[PDB]
């Protein structure tokens, strides 16, 4: 398994911003597999959409090797 | 997230109304079920434990393949996972059910776990049927009026998983 | 391709912000140049690039074995949030991490923390943030920040 | 509202909410009933709040609705009075809620960076506010005016 | 205590307490007797809660006396009953602060690494608490029943 | 932190006492005072800006200096910083009052704040007599006893920097 | 196992294996064999072991299979024999990688919320563990005897 | 990542069974082939430098375009990217060699290099001939048996870039 | 960090000389007790839990007033955290004995750590009394030959806090 | 060292030495006595390693000690085999302790930089390194042979 990639939209709800933030808004990150439920709680907790993840480096189901 | 009562500001609000009769009687109706949910929230954070316990028992007596070699909950790290899932599940559903409204499951729960499940390859019905088994057991230690309110938001989580 | 100079001047800030200084002798660069490589086809974010200095066997010797794991706390914290152990629940917290499951879930610990989130985001590398609150938290970390290596 | 401010707060730590948590949540279903009738007072007198405060305000501020003002015009008083509208369904929703959050996520972020894209005096939208509440708070009687005007008092200090 | 934590939330924020913490204070402010009657009438009853409770842990589980168990003995015995005893005092400490924090900080932060070096079975620590609810909701009204037994439900919940 | 419950509670607890007596007694006395802190606390935060308003125009009255060009309260910036601070003071202060404890005042004001100041060429007397200021205006609108009250953490605070 | 993690160790820095690394690699590889028929004995014996570890654990600690106990009953107990026949071959795994990193993967990582999910208790665990490593140790020579030890004494110490 | 030995655990846990004599035989060969492996990885990363040089050399010598105007590696920059990308499949072929199993490879090469390579425009057959240039230096280098073990997990980085 | 072998290096590398006869004998020296370290390392590692529980017990036998009401380790989260202390010193202890080298003690443990305790008002005595008991059940665990290795390693930890 | 490096991985996880580590060091410690065999013999010819990979040097590359090379003249001839002194003590400190750290900390670590600063050309150092280990591994057996040319090999790629 290992790692995810995951694309996520992170809308602002507390200001609107000065500078452009759009390096922040769109974007599509690689996690690695154990960062993922801690990543994913937080995107849901700043309110943001998950478009998508999917598996890259490893195999589902693996016993060892993760 | 959004409670009911936010959920009626919001639907005013996109419309640009004052709030008429049927809003404030959507709100005493909220107001009134307030007791019953903190009681059905209280019982649930003293037994989230030995629900997520019994469901899980549950869901591996009826799928013993899950939690044998070869399943998608054999090992102490898949199993944990699957319980920790459980425990989430429950979790997010008493906030559901305090809060009257499915926002919080959307935001917080359902954001991304069916394609994150499908990339895991986690079998979707397991899920399904341990979301019913947690609704079972809560429903028997909250009685009637919890249980179907509970019942809800569990057939919620359900279908979104679905 | 394009705006390759602005790109590796964030690289070396986020190296002197990690380690305190350039590490040209310790060759990071190359110790690094698949994750620069990665952040460079923005694949990953920048506070990805930051996990994994923090998180490095070089970090681990430059500041996590010749310390004590209270000195660990607030170095680390230096480095990664910008300011000095906050206050005991935070030095408790980070404290146990370090008793229990050790280096890298520590770092990991800090940096998937809220306050990380909400200060650095995933785009900028973190910097001192002359905190005024709370009590002690602005003269310690001017006496960290005013230290050199 | 004070339910959803509570189960965030938890969601934070990742627990259920406290015995405590959970009085707090009865004492906010209890005092409901009292903040729906507060609010169906202020709904019901909408009309007469929003033409004794528009009233008031530009006899304060003649220079609004003065030639030069932002306010003249038939079509500009009607939409300095539409904003005073707005600005009351945001009260009588932070009424229901018991806090400040609906009035704060619809009318106050931004609020500075819209009025200046719109000319708008801040100065006059606090005064507007101002006489709003005095108007409302008159309607009211004595229990109701206090949590009344704490809403009124916490958009004026968002507008100044 | 409830005021603790109502000024701990509104520090986070940087702000004064709102009107909704002022009243939630003023609401156990007035509850302070009732909770005071309540806590006396627990700690009078001091020693038959411990024995009662006690004897039905040991008969619910027998194992935890019998040999090889963590309480085989008499002074084993007596080291559970004084750790039920103090369970039971910090139960009438949360019920006069209102909230379950020093319960928290007294007997539920580290538990389980106590509880580990020990080698004492938290199960067996829950059915203890369990029926320190039983025997102590006995000997009280319905309405005062309520919320002591939602701080044992705070402890068993703790504890498991 | 620490309020007057917890104290008590806290001083039965370190002798591994159930309460006493005295304990209920002193519980009683705080909870007689509590709707007199609330509306202390209240009417203190409805009227917070003003008094910062009227503190620093004293403070500001009797020290030009501070706010004459080369000032430590001369910028915008630094006489920002200045008002900002009498306010997290009168906000600790009515923190204090409404948990009847000066705990908090050492806890998260106190500590490391003369350090913070000498580090930073800030008067620490000066900021003594802007405290002072502050006591006389709440004093004037809390009423009388809440005025003695609110004093005793404004002299703690008042006693701390000096 | 020793290879897998040579490797990511050189990986973290970007480098070929060190010296060191590749002088750990060739350790591994030369006792190849010897812990190989390591492993063929305890895989021929499992059943005697899993059987003798069985009766010495529940001669040691009679509460579980004691009323109140977490092994009460036939399938209880024939549950307990298949977690010991699980962590046997756990251990012949990590005995031929030469590290205990399929014994994390599998059924180390998750073992203490998996068993506190299934009340089971871990000095339980960690006794159960000590009767294997005792009867297998007896079945190997002194050498092999001593390396299974250290591959059981790390499970009895990762499980409490 | 997953080697030999680690293969085979992991076949026969997800089967729950022991080693059988098969899985002994697959250990035996893995342990036999271990020296080999180990000498072949200490030649490679002596001549690693080396191997690069002449490997670049060969590859920008059949293809000169590459490296004048208009080639992808015509720049310092774009040179420099391409010995470094040449140094990354030398160095993880090294390791899957040592491992004896190419799940790092496609775990941690070749997942998206086939698409990020397309959108930087980089040539595949170019890159797959500069790799076939590494296996010939490094074939040379190393030895007849070491060269095929190279040769393999060379070929199955050429395979997975086309 | 510095065990003996890097201890020698560093002393014949200050002096620019390659190692002499005395060097080869302290290495010969640290070879000749490394079986015996090991040893003594693996059963500490083996027995840690064990050692933890005896060395707590014996010290809150010895002063009873230390896990009772008004005692620095009395409450679930002192008890833990002077639980972890010791776990704490009984592995870096073990490192250092495996290193033959009490620096990895300096620069560990003994740093700032009186600071830390005088700040929290642990007594230093108790907490010398309980490195004294584990040092007791570490030796008695370990057999006469390591037993008297261990205890320096303990008793330079005790000094140090001491 | 190898214990140094196997005590700095077990705390950065905060744990004791797993069963691998402890075996690494077993065989680390048992193979010492060779490993000190092989440094005394580095050490009793130095000189004649010295001078013989010097030779070897100036043979494939005169340019060195041709007018215009870094090593023109007696006194810059002296100053270059006393840097092949120094890697060779270097080289002796890593056969002792079983793993290139001294050698890393004490002659990489800043060594493009030095060498940069002194005009000394690194494919110079790698040819020279590469003379010193043929040399030295001609004064060897094949099997401590291999292991010193490993940590000549480290050197040379540190050098490149
Ligand atoms: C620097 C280059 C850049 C641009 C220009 C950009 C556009 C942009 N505008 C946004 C917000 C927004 N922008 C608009 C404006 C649109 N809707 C109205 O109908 C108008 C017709 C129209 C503007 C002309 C609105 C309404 C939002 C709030 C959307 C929401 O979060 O609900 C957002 C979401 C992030 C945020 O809320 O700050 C982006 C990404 N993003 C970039 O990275
Ligand atoms: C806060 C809301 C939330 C949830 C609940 C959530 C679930 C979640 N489950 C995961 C893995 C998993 N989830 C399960 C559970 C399944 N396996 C069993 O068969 C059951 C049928 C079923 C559960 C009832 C398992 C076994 C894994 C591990 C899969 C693997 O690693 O191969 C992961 C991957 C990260 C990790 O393992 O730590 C997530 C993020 N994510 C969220 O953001
Ligand atoms: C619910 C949140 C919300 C608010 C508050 C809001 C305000 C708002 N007021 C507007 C116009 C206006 N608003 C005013 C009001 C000002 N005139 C006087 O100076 C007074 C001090 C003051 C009112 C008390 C005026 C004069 C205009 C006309 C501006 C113009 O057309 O040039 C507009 C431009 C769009 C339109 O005219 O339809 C907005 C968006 N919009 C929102 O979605
Ligand atoms: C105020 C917070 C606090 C608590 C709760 C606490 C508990 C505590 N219980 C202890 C012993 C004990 N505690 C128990 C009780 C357990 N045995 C049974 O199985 C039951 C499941 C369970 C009780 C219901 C027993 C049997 C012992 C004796 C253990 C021994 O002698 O080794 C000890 C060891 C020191 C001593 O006995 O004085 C502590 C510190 N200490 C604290 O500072
Ligand atoms: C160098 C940067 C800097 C600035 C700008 C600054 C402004 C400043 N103006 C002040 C008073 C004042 N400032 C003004 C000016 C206002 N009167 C009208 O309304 C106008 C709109 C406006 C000026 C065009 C007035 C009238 C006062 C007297 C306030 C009073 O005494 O109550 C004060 C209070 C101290 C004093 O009176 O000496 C400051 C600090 N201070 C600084 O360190
Ligand atoms: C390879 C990693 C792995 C492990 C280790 C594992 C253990 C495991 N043991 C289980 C049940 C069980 N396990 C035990 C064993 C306990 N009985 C005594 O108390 C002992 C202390 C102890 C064993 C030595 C018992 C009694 C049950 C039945 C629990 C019940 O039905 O309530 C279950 C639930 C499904 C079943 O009934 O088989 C699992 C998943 N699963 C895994 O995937
Ligand atoms: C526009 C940016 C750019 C530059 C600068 C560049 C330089 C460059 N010089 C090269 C060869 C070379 N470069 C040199 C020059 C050196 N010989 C002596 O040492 C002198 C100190 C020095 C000349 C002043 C030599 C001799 C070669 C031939 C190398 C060989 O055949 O082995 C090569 C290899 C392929 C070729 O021969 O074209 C490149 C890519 N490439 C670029 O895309
Ligand atoms: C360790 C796993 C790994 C690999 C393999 C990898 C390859 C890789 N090579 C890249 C750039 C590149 N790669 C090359 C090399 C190619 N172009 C030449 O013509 C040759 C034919 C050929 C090499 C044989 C070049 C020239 C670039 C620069 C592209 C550009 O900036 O326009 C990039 C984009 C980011 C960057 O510029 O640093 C990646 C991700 N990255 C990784 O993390
Ligand atoms: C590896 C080097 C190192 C060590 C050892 C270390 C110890 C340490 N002990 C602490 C607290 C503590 N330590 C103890 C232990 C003592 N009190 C008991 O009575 C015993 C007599 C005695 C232990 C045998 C106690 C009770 C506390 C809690 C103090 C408090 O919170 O008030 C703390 C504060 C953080 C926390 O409470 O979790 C540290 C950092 N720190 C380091 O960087």
């Amino acid at each position: 398994t290992r790692l995810f990639k995951v694309t996520a939209l992170i809308p602002s709800y507390k200001k609107v911003r000065g500078g452009r933030e759009l390096q922040n808004t769109y974007f599509t990150k690689l996690v690695e597999y154990d960062r993922w439920f801690a990543e994913q709680q937080r995107i849901q907790k700043q309110g943001g959409k998950i478009l998508s993840v999917k598996m890259v480096a490893g195999k589902p189901g693996l016993n060892t090797g993760v | 997230m959004q409670d009911a009562i936010t959920s009626v500001i919001n639907t005013y609000d996109v419309q640009g109304k004052y709030f008429d009769t049927s809003a404030f009687d959507k709100l005493k109706a909220y107001y009134a079920t307030g007791e019953l949910r903190v009681r059905a929230a209280g019982t649930i954070s003293a037994n989230a434990a030995t629900i997520i316990k019994e469901a899980s028992a549950k869901l591996f007596s009826n799928q013993p393949d899950l939690v044998r070699p070869g399943g998608n909950a054999y090992t102490t790290r898949r199993y944990a996972a699957c319980v920790r899932d459980m425990d989430y599940f429950l979790r997010y559903a008493t906030y559901a059910m305090l809060a009257g409204d499915t926002s919080i499951l959307d935001e917080r729960v359902l954001n991304g776990l069916k394609e994150t499940y499908n990339s895991l390859g986690v079998p979707i019905s397991s899920t399904v049927q341990g979301i019913q088994a947690m609704k079972e057991v809560t429903g028997s230690l909250v009685g009637s009026g919890a249980a179907k309110e509970m019942g809800v938001y569990f057939d919620y989580l359900s279908s979104g998983l679905s | 391709l394009a705006s390759r100079t602005e790109f590796d001047a964030l690289i070396r800030a986020a190296y002197r912000q990690v380690f305190e200084r350039d590490m040209d002798s310790y060759r990071i660069t190359e110790v690094f140049s698949v994750l620069e490589t990665k952040l460079r086809n923005r694949e990953i974010t920048t506070k990805e690039f930051i996990q994994a200095l923090a998180s490095s066997d070089l970090y681990r010797k430059q500041f996590f074995e010749p310390y004590p794991p209270t000195k660990n706390v607030e170095l680390s914290l230096k480095h990664l949030l910008g300011r000095a152990t906050k206050d005991q629940a935070e030095l408790r917290k980070y404290n146990q991490i370090i008793a229990t499951q050790g280096f890298k879930p520590f770092i990991n610990a800090i940096l998937d923390s809220k306050e990380y989130g909400e200060v650095f985001g995933d785009g900028t590398v973190p910097y001192n943030r002359y905190p005024t609150l709370p009590a002690a938290n602005f003269p310690n970390t001017e006496i960290l920040y005013n230290q050199l290596t | 509202s004070v339910v959803t401010k509570a189960i965030v707060s938890a969601d934070a730590e990742a627990r259920y909410l406290s015995p405590g948590e959970l009085d707090r949540i009865r004492g906010f279903v209890s005092s409901g009933e009292r903040r729906l009738r507060v609010a169906q007072t202020l709904t019901e007198s909408r009309e007469r709040i929003i033409k004794q405060a528009g009233d008031q305000l530009f006899q304060k501020r003649p220079d609004l609705v003065s030639p030069g003002g932002n306010a003249y015009g038939a079509e500009r008083t009607a939409s300095c009075l539409r904003d005073l509208d707005y600005y009351l369904r945001l009260v009588t929703f932070g009424i229901v809620a018991g806090d400040v959050t609906p009035i704060e996520e619809i009318g106050v972020i931004g609020v500075k960076e819209m009025y200046r894209n719109l000319e708008v005096p801040l100065p006059g939208m606090v005064e507007a506010v101002k006489a709003m509440k005095s108007v409302a708070t008159g309607l009211l009687s004595g229990d109701d005016s206090a949590e009344v005007g704490y809403y009124f008092d916490y958009l004026a200090g968002a507008l100044a």
